[PDB]
């Protein structure tokens, strides 16, 4: 039947906002975005709503996509626009199974350009990941090269089957560095992650199969607790994202630290 | 009844349709009166897609509600 | 028949298909055994990605070849 | 190998797991060494739920990393 | 004895019913009540879904207590 | 072979590509040609999307056959 989830409202920026907690699996990649719209106050709820179903989350998401009306464009802009769009409707109810993404190892917003890529762009929603090679090491980064995930993982089944040697090794680094990596996070992607993350910017981030909302305050990065869980602890609402382990630090509206609860 | 019936591009058309009615009937009430084939054609109402088979009466469309027009590249 | 599908961690699966099944009927196989959606699956023989509108037969699927199964980064 | 889940009290739990150990299975580990029912019981890595049903190696969880806890609240 | 029933429109509905009734039947009375079908509800109360199947002491159901009750609108 | 690239707008381009080409090759090939960079770049055909991994072949990509360009800003 239906998904129904929970409103938990904090305190950002000295005024009242709502974000949308999560329990089951699947609904993470229209959370991520929805929460993004929800802090920007772009898209807002009254005051005391504390559940919100599936079909009012894709109403507000549907109404303020279609709505946007940018009149200031050419025939290419227009044209283009409602290509988009088209395709990304095709694509928007997957926002609530799950949504898929293919990852390239070089950059930390570089992505394959796919119809589920589209959301992030007639938002303005920055789309982020961590997943980068570390290019001082050289054996990797040769067979790695600028492959994506779809692309690597078929690259390391043929060269398994292949004769020759220099062959087989790269495929075998490769599977070594998905392997290794399965976190789908790398210290050198988190080193050019806080580089590239603007101060205040509310974006994406896709990691361990999962879309969180992230922001950065005081050059330190942090992702918003979804979790439906967190949703009558008051003073959690960021996790900071500082090691490849998942050891955050627990914070509160301010990104002040939690004081354990006894 | 009474739906209207929104463009991306502002214009927005009202179509004499039953609560009975397919979308597949609405899509071809669209091309009655615009000219748009219905191999072109998307709609949505309220974040769902408008599936060809369904009716109104599936989706809660009830009088006077919008739905939103998205052209499509002939889907093939 | 009986063929075998290899993860890339070295999980290898078993499958009692015939030649006439669908790589779509494959797919609902795995998703049965494993809990994988098919809409993630994405089988490897010889180079290609094999369809879901096409057979076993059309692949030349022989008796106890290996098809590598890989998934796409889905994220929920 | 071994893994740690922090919890909201401050404790820090450590289990010798294997990447093939079902949801239900940590949960009973907890139950065993620091006494919580898995009734009551619901665990958080990088902000996504657990799933009872799927294991840590469907998690892509590694060594020496740090799962979260809390009180499952859904009856 | 009597509970509460609130709506996403903050109107709140209050129902005489005893603690060994099914939320279906309860569900009926709602039908009775604001006219809305049984086949378009779902109750909450407590972080949880109500069951049809189950009653009300079953869910611990106290007096005067305020349910939620939304709704399945469009359909898919 | 020649396959055709017409944009939305009516614009139609030549290239010369082999069947055996990946659609991120095609896309490089358009890069040369217009300036436009390849991760901004939508080819489609026959109203569905065409993934970069894949190859023509693998879609059945046959001689003459004209694609879709869409755009990204
Ligand atoms: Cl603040
Ligand atoms: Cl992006
Ligand atoms: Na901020």
């Amino acid at each position: 039947f239906m998904s129904v989830y929970h409103i938990k409202w904090i305190q950002w920026k000295e005024e009242n906002t709502p974000i949308i907690t999560q329990n089951e699996n699947g609904p993470a990649p229209l959370l991520a975005i929805l929460n993004v719209l929800l802090l920007a106050w772009k898209v807002k709820l009254p005051p005391m709503m504390e559940i919100i179903t599936a079909e009012q989350l894709m109403e507000y998401l549907g109404d303020y996509m279609l709505d946007a009306k940018p009149k200031e464009i050419s025939e290419i802009q227009r044209l283009n626009y409602e290509q988009n769009m088209s395709d990304a409707m095709a694509i928007l109810h997957k926002l609530q199974t799950g949504l898929d993404v293919n990852v390239r190892f070089t950059g930390v917003r570089v992505f394959e350009y796919t119809p589920e890529c589209i959301v992030f762009d007639l938002l303005d929603i920055p789309l982020y990941h961590g997943w980068l090679v570390d290019p001082q090491i050289d054996d990797i980064v040769k067979a790695v090269g600028n492959c994506s995930y779809n692309q690597l993982v078929e690259k390391i089944i043929s060269c398994k089957q292949s004769d020759n040697s220099e062959l087989v090794s790269e495929g075998f680094v490769a599977e070594q560095f998905l392997n290794n990596t399965a976190t789908q996070l790398t210290y050198h992607g988190l080193c050019e992650l806080t580089s590239t993350v603007q101060e205040g910017e509310l974006c994406v981030f896709f990691r361990n199969n999962h879309f969180s909302t992230m922001t950065k305050y005081k050059g330190q990065l942090y992702l918003l607790v979804t979790d439906q869980g967190f949703l009558t602890e008051e003073k959690v609402v960021w996790e900071s994202l500082h090691n490849v382990d998942g050891d955050g630090n627990f914070c509160d509206s301010e990104f002040h630290l939690r004081p354990p609860s006894d | 009844m009474q739906i209207f019936v929104k463009t991306l591009t502002g214009k927005t058309i009202t179509l004499e349709v039953e609560p009975s009615d397919t979308i597949e009937n609405v899509k071809a009430k669209i091309q009655d009166k615009e000219g748009i084939p219905p191999d072109q054609q998307r709609l949505i109402f309220a974040g769902k897609q408008l599936e060809d088979g369904r009716t109104l009466s599936d989706y809660n469309i009830q009088k006077e509600s919008t739905l939103h027009l998205v052209l499509r590249l002939r889907g093939g």
